[PDB]
């Protein structure tokens, strides 16, 4: 955990679960909008992507 | 901080806001906003240039250096060759 | 994953999401009978010992 | 001189400990050879003890 | 872009769905009526609008 980054960046592998353990932003971003804890491909992916 | 107004009693806002323009406010969502534009703002010289320089000029000077000592070693030590120096 | 319908449920209209709103096996107003901690969020929850 | 320098990219920049001498490796020999040819990366010192990481790594091979 | 990642969701603001990901949750049978919000897009099979 100390030495990674989470990656989403498809709308497959960018699983709400490994990306909100990973860093605590996304977490937060998680637990403030609890409904995109979706695996659909409805998860935000940063607007780069 | 606090505002002047002309008219010293205020209205109460009636219809939809697509024919008069109103800024309402909670606190806490321009508290929110203010805090996520901060981080927003953070998270999106000539010293190197003379690095570049002194190691361009060191990289020139180092090439002449080599250089210099290759040449006199192929002069010196193959001059043996006619026993030059007894 | 059948609780709650994950084709539909994207997407909030109060506090809540609308997984909360359809299945009462998400909101946080329904406790287990067995807690070994207290819940995350308690907007509308007051306890009494 | 030589002194400093070598001295300055095995104590300071590559913090490796003070037993770990020319001696103790001929591969850190002749590896300075070639690291206090350039003054920079200095600061990112993580950069020379992964190379000197990886070249051991590869002089340790069996093939 | 990867080092940039996190920012992003430090920012607690929810995005708005594509129309196209809005078009993905009508069921068959009600596709064609009128709840259907998104029909004024549907012009062409081969193409999205």
């Amino acid at each position: 955990i100390e030495y990674s980054l989470p990656v989403p960046f498809h709308r497959f592998y960018s699983n709400p679960t490994i990306c909100a353990a990973l860093s605590d932003d996304i977490k937060r971003y998680v637990t403030e909008f609890p409904h995109y804890h979706r695996h659909d491909g409805g998860f935000p992916l940063p607007t780069a992507f | 901080s606090l505002l002047h107004t002309f008219w010293r009693l205020p209205v109460a806002v009636f219809f939809e806001p697509h024919e008069e323009n109103v800024l309402r406010c909670p606190e806490r969502v321009l508290r929110r906003l203010l805090e996520d534009a901060a981080v927003t703002m953070r998270g999106g010289d000539r010293v190197r240039k003379r690095y570049l320089r002194q190691e361009l000029r060191d990289l020139g000077h180092r090439v002449q250096t080599y250089c210099e000592d290759l040449e006199g070693r192929v002069s010196e030590a193959e001059a043996l060759l006619n026993q030059q120096c007894e | 994953r059948i609780s709650a319908l994950p084709g539909l449920n994207n997407g909030q209209l109060a506090e809540e999401p609308l997984s909360a709103y359809v299945n009462a096996l998400h909101d946080h107003r329904l406790w287990p009978p067995f807690v070994t901690h207290l819940p995350r969020n308690m907007e509308g929850v007051q306890v009494v010992a | 001189k030589r002194d400093e320098k070598h001295r300055h990219v095995v104590n300071v920049v590559l913090e490796l400990p003070t037993e770990i001498s020319e001696a103790t490796h001929p591969v850190l020999a002749t590896m300075l050879s070639k690291y206090t040819r350039m003054s920079s990366l200095f600061n990112d010192k993580c950069a020379f003890k992964l190379d000197l990481l990886r070249m051991v790594a590869v002089s340790r091979t069996r093939r | 872009a990867a080092r940039r990642i996190p920012h992003f969701y430090r920012v607690r603001r929810e995005v708005p769905r594509t129309v196209n990901e809005m078009k993905q949750d009508f069921v068959v049978t009600d596709f064609y009526k009128v709840g259907n919000i998104t029909l004024y897009t549907e012009l062409h099979p081969f193409f999205d609008f």
